[PDB]
RNA sequence: CCCUAAGCAAUCACUUAGUGGAAAAGGAAGUGAUCGAGCGAUGACAACCAGGAGGUGGGCUUGGAAGCAGCCAUCCUUUGA
């Protein structure tokens, strides 16, 4: 939780592998789990928690502005992607090997087809516009998803 | 003239025109809307 | 008594096309890729009876354009809850009809990124066959409901409900009327109006929809 | 007759008390319009009625400083919040009901609202449904009979 | 026979236009220390009238329209008071000079 | 679907119709137009209807009112006289032109007993009474 | 519309199936915008029983009359060439009012003469 | 093709950027192929012409807010609209 920025409160280990992220898909296809509209990724890659929260804030602000009164709060968002992998880094003027560096942030590994956000309680046009607004905060190619 | 990578129509009087192999946005109403891709 | 009751939705005549298929000589990723390069979706026609030893299976290929058009026009869930006529010919535009069957599309695999069709599965449904079908829900009367007039929001908990259905009277959708719903109370799966020959597979105490309290 | 209409202004003046300065001041002074003949013709019309009736006038202003104005009986808003109750409509109409009126006051106002100069061929059911719409606009509730 | 016509308007205090030699030369006064002289091309002729109005005639539509464009480009209209050279049917949209 | 309206409106309009004509409604204000429609409905029994030219005739095709097809050009209002009293129905529009001074809006063409009479021709039929 | 004309005389047989252009021209020229541009103009309508073809015959401000084939051409085409001929007569006018001879004439060989670009010079 | 030994090789398509012969998000929508969707002689699109109304200045807010600062309602009528 922790309000806006999403990462684990604690982890079993502090320092993780780099891993490989350029591959991976959903082998059975993807369907929305909670909402009527959604954003899924088209590529596989890494998303920082700051980028996920920027996209969520863009969707929330667009729903807050485009709708007013009683339907302003009736738009609901689900965040299906969670940055649970810590990344580390080393400072400048430091030579190569004296152990792993200190953790610097959190990332989420995304596969092809993986649903990132889900939306309900809004119109289709507002869902499309919020999906367009959220895609500019993300370094991966995304697509608008509709329940059918 | 506004020079940017993402040129847009920003009103109903904005037309896209291609001149000398370059994309321009011309506007009969608002001269602030005049753009060149680059 | 194996007919759709009056006042209940029936499958639409507009989407009652015949799905055209040609036989397929093999299975695997190689021939599937070669078929998708030729504009066809690999498929299979089988039946319930001998699930071991295959189901009297016939391997076929269907056109990508027809499958894509049907899935786009109907919707994903509406495609999977509606019977179709499947015609199998020796080649595209021939006359040697190999099989003409009334089958339910049991599953369809769309690509996770591009949503192109990769596989369509048809199960033979002659009259008197009982199939487990996920029927999509259509919610009407939300503009009449007192709960949503007061500014409360709709929590749609389920979009499809699983039913054991005789093949004759599989509903294309179930209309859920929300008009007598004010703030707080909910509908369960037992509140859905169906044919008496349809059986709920999941328990009747499963919430379908709930009008939750709007923020004062 | 042939004049291209320069302007058309609506105007609210209580019945018979048209002293041309507070409501008939800048409203006609903005468009060169004369005051004396307009006021004498207006008070020569709304003399048959009780004073302090918030009567509405539409002035068709012209370029030769000529007048062909139409005087209209007051709004159905005033007719409904005088024949129902308080003179304060709802803050959030359709959420906070203020006063309730059945059908008969609606019928009498519809009898009044047919006497306008351009409503001779409108039927009373039409005006009645319109009055229900105006009532719903204000938070005023509508019923069958109050007891 | 000259079929094509295009009419220019001169707006501005002290601004003048004057044709010289059977329409083969145009002279403008545009607030400078000198006169601006334009040589009228072949198959184009120029005239000036008692409305501070320039007229461009001729038999080639391209040359007449281009010469009218050149004359307008000598002093295109400015946005604050509408002074300069403009087409007769051209609408200039003004803005408030603070 | 908007043509289903016109088909139904003229179907109800032709149930007791004896007479179809047209009025050129150029320049008429909305208040003038509604006033003429209301005058024609209480002083006479005739219903006025503005519609497409191509819909009205298509609901007058294979019908008694079949040969009107040439007189279906221009901004037209269709005056379905649903009574028998044609003289009063024609006299009230003459009174309308005299009183309101609208001489650009004329009666153009008519069909009675399957005969297209000119505006020269259906004037003595206003002159005769009953 | 009516800024070059002084009479619009339109006649058509009422029953003939080619009356569309004439009645549409009556729609164009009897408008509120049209008669506030020339209240001095006359619009004459002649309804006739005989079978002459429909004819729109206008005359201009300088006495020039130019008839039209109303049964074969649309009212927008009639309006377009009325605008063109009226503009041409207005151009010819201030030409004669300012002492210039009309029509202005040039020899038809200066097209083949080379024309260098017009550079304004002091 | 020449430099450079051997084809201005053959057939059907595509591009006109010297792309080919370096470079992403994003923009623009050139030019083809296939499948759809919607509207269309019941006359569509583009163009020209004429209207675009009445309850009503909806209620609140409010120095004023009258279709159009802001909040709530957003119905009805006559209509070709
Ligand atoms: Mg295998
Ligand atoms: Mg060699
Ligand atoms: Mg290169
Ligand atoms: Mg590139
Ligand atoms: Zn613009």
């Amino acid at each position: 939780k922790k309000g806006d920025v999403l990462y684990p409160k604690r982890t079993k280990y502090s320092k993780y592998r780099k891993g490989r992220c350029s591959r991976g898909c959903k082998p059975d296809g993807t369907k929305l789990g909670f909402g009527r509209y959604g954003i899924k990724s088209c590529k596989a890659g890494r998303l920082s928690y700051r980028a996920i929260e920027a996209a969520r804030r863009a969707i929330i602000g667009h729903f807050h502005r485009a709708m007013s009164g009683q339907f302003r709060r009736n738009g609901k968002i689900w965040v299906r992607v969670f940055a649970d992998l810590p990344i580390t880094g080393k400072p400048t003027e430091v030579r190569m090997g004296r152990g792993k560096g200190n953790p610097t942030g959190w990332i989420a590994r995304v596969s092809t087809g993986q649903i990132l956000f889900e939306m309900d309680g809004v119109s289709l046009a507002n869902a499309r516009q919020a999906a367009t607004l959220a895609a500019h905060k993300l370094c991966l190619s995304t697509k608008f998803v509709q329940w059918s | 003239m506004k020079v940017r990578s993402s040129v847009k129509k920003m009103c109903e009087f904005c037309k896209t025109v291609k001149r000398r192999g370059r994309v321009y946005v011309i506007c009969s109403s608002n001269p602030k809307h005049k753009q060149r891709q680059g | 008594q194996l007919e759709y009751l009056p006042g209940f939705p029936r499958p639409d005549a507009k989407h009652a096309e015949t799905i055209l298929a040609v036989p397929r000589s093999d299975s695997g990723k190689n021939i599937s890729a070669k078929e998708r390069k030729a504009g066809r979706v690999p498929s299979i026609i089988f039946e319930q009876e001998d699930g071991q030893h295959g189901g009297n299976k016939r391997l076929v290929s269907v056109q990508t354009n027809q499958i894509r058009k049907l899935v786009t026009h109907l919707g994903y869930s509406f495609f999977l809850s509606r019977l179709f006529d499947v015609e199998v010919r020796s080649e595209i535009g021939s006359d040697e009809v190999i099989e003409k069957v009334r089958a339910l599309p049991r599953s369809i695999h769309l690509h996770s990124g591009t949503d192109a069709p990769l596989n369509v599965t048809f199960i033979r449904a002659p009259p008197g066959t009982l199939l487990k079908v996920d029927i999509p829900l259509v919610f009407i009367g939300d503009d009449v409901s007192p709960g949503l007039k007061k500014g409360a929001s709709l929590n749609t908990i389920k979009r499809t409900v699983k039913f054991l259905c005789p093949a004759e009277i599989v509903p294309p959708y179930i209309e859920v009327d929300l008009s007598l719903l004010d703030v707080g109370q909910k509908l369960v799966a037992g509140d859905l109006k169906v044919h008496p020959a349809l059986k709920l597979i999941r328990p009747k105490d499963e919430p379908i929809v709930k009008i939750a309290g709007g923020r004062v | 007759t042939r004049r291209a209409v320069a302007g058309t202004i609506k105007l609210t003046v209580l019945a018979g008390k048209a002293s041309p300065g507070p409501p008939v001041s800048p409203a006609l002074g903005p468009y060169r319009l004369n005051m004396m003949a307009f006021c004498k013709d207006f008070n020569a019309r709304t003399q048959k009625y009780k004073p302090d009736t918030p009567m509405a006038v539409k002035i068709t202003a012209y370029m030769d400083h000529s007048f062909e104005f139409t005087f209209k009986s007051p709004s159905v808003s005033w007719y409904i919040k005088k024949a129902a109750g308080v003179d304060k409509g709802s803050t959030r109409p359709g959420h906070l009901t203020v006063t309730t009126l059945s059908v008969r006051h609606v019928y009498e106002i519809a009898k009044v609202k047919q006497t306008d100069p351009f409503c001779q061929y409108m039927p009373l059911e039409s005006i009645c449904k319109s009055i229900i719409g105006t009532a719903n606009s204000m938070g005023i509730k509508i019923v069958q009979d109050l007891e | 026979e000259a079929k094509f016509f295009r009419f220019l308007k001169i707006v501005g205090v002290g601004y003048k236009a004057r044709a010289e030699e059977a329409g083969r030369f145009l002279y403008l006064k545009l607030g400078y220390s000198h006169e601006v002289e334009l040589a009228v091309p072949p198959a184009v002729r120029v005239f000036c009238f008692k409305n501070n109005v320039v007229c461009c005639t001729g038999i080639d539509k391209d040359r007449v329209h281009q010469f009218a464009a050149t004359v307008r480009s000598c002093k295109p209209p400015e946005v604050y008071k509408g002074k300069g050279i403009m087409y007769v049917d051209e609408v200039v949209k003004k803005k408030v000079g603070k | 679907r908007r043509a289903l309206l016109v088909a139904g409106k003229t179907k109800i309009n032709l149930q007791n119709c004896h007479f179809i004509t047209g009025i050129n409604y150029n320049g008429l204000t909305v208040k003038q137009l509604q006033e003429l429609r209301g005058i024609l409905r209480e002083n006479s029994n005739t219903k006025l209807l503005v519609a497409k030219n191509t819909l009205v005739f298509k609901a007058l095709e294979g019908t008694k009112w079949e040969s009107l097809k040439p007189c279906m050009k221009g901004m037209n209002a269709w005056i379905f006289v649903q009574t028998e009293d044609i003289p009063a129905a024609l006299k009230t529009f003459v009174s309308f032109q005299k009183e309101k001074k609208l001489f650009d809006n004329n009666l153009g063409g008519a069909v009675f007993e399957k005969k297209l009479y000119g505006p020269q021709d259906y004037k003595v039929i206003e002159t005769m009474p009953s | 519309m009516l800024k070059f004309l002084s009479k619009v005389k339109i006649e058509f047989n009422t029953l003939d199936p080619r009356l569309a252009s004439c009645v549409e021209f009556l729609a164009q020229c009897n408008a509120r915008k049209a008669k506030e541009s020339n209240p001095n103009c006359q619009v004459l309508v002649k309804r006739r029983t005989d079978d002459q073809p429909p004819q729109i015959s206008v005359t201009f401000v300088n006495g020039v009359e130019e008839a039209f084939d109303a049964a074969a051409t649309s009212a927008q085409s009639i309006r377009k060439m009325i605008l063109d001929k009226g503009q041409y007569l207005e151009t010819e006018q201030m030409f004669r009012e300012a002492g210039e001879q009309w029509p202005v004439i040039i020899p038809e060989e200066e097209i083949h003469q080379e024309a260098p670009g017009v550079k304004p010079r002091k």
